């Protein structure tokens, strides 16, 4: 069902260019181990930066996992997660730290955890 | 994975392992060659000090011990970053350190002076919003005297005039291959210097002020001269190093990969014979 | 117009494996990376957008000539897609003459309807 | 068969020559892409001036390739291209562009070729 | 004689890979490398042509006593198929003694035997 006609032009585009992103940081980890992060490019090291925290952003908090952790769960609409990963790529949140994206809902959840740690 | 994409990372790893030691042999041989050099200027340097620390003091002059000289103005200084890369976090500390002072100290974003010396300085610059004066595209690994002689005169002119109140710098000096550290000294204004005389005539058919005139931009010259054939070798000591710890990096994931290879590939064969014995039983 | 793009993506796949350490690189080794990059993104295509050979060709030609080496990376595809109805619009004698001669047409022909197609298109 | 007593010494020692001409410039390929030839000493300059050549001289149009290309083929005897590769080992063609060597039979025509192209 | 031709041949091989720079040291890298580069030289043989123990003892004394270090590499086997011509020539003594003893000769001995062999060779 990932066609453009089905679920939307800007979805399609969002989801191919977070693959593309995943992809890239992928292929950089054999380059990263070996040379290390300082030697790359000024552009690898801004996917890396972004890779990292999509990568963290795809998690979430569960209704049914309550039972392992206190945390209560949240259901995102599908226009939260396009919205928030699109704001993702624009570079708009690359001035919080990687943790603050961990086990959240809507991208709201992010900046609350982050104030709440100091930002 | 399967033992295909694990031939290919292998046989990566391998080109990879060979450039970067091929690398660490041209970076030693240019660290062998830049040392004959650092040890040659020496005298020269040496001369001119000798003879600036006897004459220059008592008097006022271009370069002679100023205070306040201008002193809301800019202060020469001089940012010396590698050529090339793969050398390390030394090409990114050495931005760093000049800018968390001077960046942080000087508010008005006119009133500060820097000038750069390698190729890196202007590319990071891009990012920077510093106003450089001059600089220099590419040095050739050779002393380049020359080349850098009328750079050091603008430095000295460029003092003069009270556009610059103090000309300052921040290089890296190796004590050894694995060790650089980097320097944060004042040049111009002549705020350290040492007693040398032993002398009643050098020279001194002027007067004191004009030799004073006449011989201090020399001496600044010679001290750039010598911090850039230390930085130079710097440059190199870091490079030789980076290209060897990345060489030992890059045979490690290889011993690892390759034993990883040889581990998997024996449950293919005990498979195979598996189902050539069934094969054979069931019949 | 395919061989010069074979050796050209030869060219390219050999330096991809040096393209890891930047920008710290000989010129004409990251010319031919700028080459390489803009072929590899005239090859991609979408899904079911048949293309007519002759608008491949004329494609192709004008990547591989030179004439695409300013356009920015990021630009090809939009570049190829204004191509077309430029081609569809103006130059109809050029895919005629391709279509019925299976031959390249004149060259200054070419070449100036290209650069006439590039004095209207416009960068981002 | 590549032996002294085989095929002669001068075929040996020219063949040996191109042989270890080639494996040096085996390992000068990844540096000169990093850093240029100027880079390099003075001679390995030269090994890669003429191993370009030979690289280019070693190929040959055939006759069978017509159907492919349309230029005829050649037969180049022994003795002809041992001639040839010692005249371009010691460095009588080395002011020649290096497209002159390509898909060519003997030495002559490589010659013709520059001055077809204006040398 | 055998141990210090080993310790040559086994410190002339990770030198090789610091062979990109030429002189590091005239200890580690002159040294080394010449007489290292001397014992692969007289290492190695033609086809099917062997040739006797003594003269096998004799040559690699030589080499390892120094009497080719102001030898130049591409001349030591012309060098070393002299010296065997000149020990049939003059040294049944040296051969005998070693053919029967199964022991060095007199060193003294064998290095005025070599020194005189030294005296007529003509590097070309």
């Amino acid at each position: 069902a990932l066609a453009p006609e089905i679920v939307g032009e800007e979805h399609y585009q969002v989801a191919r260019k977070v693959q593309q992103t995943l992809q890239r940081y992928k292929e950089l980890q054999d380059i990263i181990a070996i040379l290390g992060m300082d030697e790359l490019s000024d552009e690898d090291k801004l996917v890396v930066h972004r890779a990292r925290r999509i990568q963290f952003f795809l998690s979430q908090n569960f209704h049914v996992a309550e039972q392992f952790t206190g945390q209560p769960g949240s259901y995102v609409p599908v226009k939260e997660t396009v919205r928030g990963f699109k704001e993702i790529l624009e570079g708009k949140y690359d001035h919080l730290p990687e943790d603050a994206f961990r086990l959240v809902g809507r991208i709201e959840e992010v900046v609350e955890k982050a104030k709440a740690m100091g930002v | 994975a399967s033992l295909r994409d694990i031939k290919t990372r292998i046989n990566a790893t391998k080109k990879t392992s060979q450039i970067t030691k091929a690398m660490e042999m041209v970076s030693t041989s240019k660290l062998n060659r830049a040392e004959q050099n650092a040890k040659s200027f020496v005298p020269y340097m040496e001369k001119i000090q000798e003879v600036v620390a006897n004459v220059a003091l008592g008097a006022g002059g271009a370069s002679h011990p100023m205070l306040v000289s201008r002193p809301v103005k800019k202060t020469g200084y001089l940012v010396i970053t590698s050529d090339r890369g793969l050398a390390g976090a030394y090409n990114s500390n050495v931005l760093r350190l000049v800018y968390q002072t001077i960046q942080k100290r000087h508010a008005s974003p006119d009133e500060y002076a820097i000038i750069v010396i390698g190729r890196v300085g202007l590319s990071f610059f891009r990012k920077r919003n510093m106003p450089v004066i001059l600089d220099i595209t590419r040095l050739p690994d050779q002393p380049s005297f020359a080349d850098i002689k009328e750079i050091a005169r603008k430095t000295v002119g460029l003092f003069a005039d009270g556009t610059f109140d103090e000309l300052y710098m921040y290089y890296n000096h190796y004590v050894s291959a694995i060790q650089q550290e980097v320097t944060e000294r004042k040049l111009l204004p002549l705020t350290d210097l040492a007693e040398n005389k032993q002398r009643t005539v050098y020279e001194f058919e002027p007067s004191q002020e004009e030799i004073l005139d006449v011989l201090l931009p020399q001496y600044a010259e010679s001290l750039i001269y010598g911090a850039l054939l230390d930085a130079k070798a710097s440059e190199h000591a870091a490079r030789m190093t980076a290209m060897k710890n990345a060489t030992d990096n890059a045979n490690e994931l290889i011993r690892t990969l390759t034993l990883s290879y040889n581990r998997a590939r024996q449950a293919a064969i005990t498979q195979e014979i598996t189902e050539i014995v069934a094969g054979a039983n069931a019949l | 117009v395919a061989g010069t793009l074979r050796l050209d993506l030869a060219a390219y796949r050999e330096l991809e494996a040096f393209a890891q350490f930047g920008s710290d690189l000989d010129k004409a080794t990251q010319a031919k990376l700028a080459r390489g990059a803009r072929t590899v993104e005239v090859l991609k295509q979408d899904l079911h957008q048949p293309i007519p050979v002759e608008k491949q060709v004329l494609i192709i030609y004008a990547l591989t000539r030179g004439f695409l080496d300013d356009i920015p990376v990021e630009d090809v595809r939009r570049f190829e897609k204004e191509f077309y109805l430029f081609l569809d619009q103006n130059g109809q004698h050029l895919l005629e003459h391709i279509r019925t001669t299976k031959d390249l047409p004149n060259e200054d022909d070419l070449n100036k309807a290209i650069e006439a197609f590039k004095k209207t298109f416009v960068v981002s």
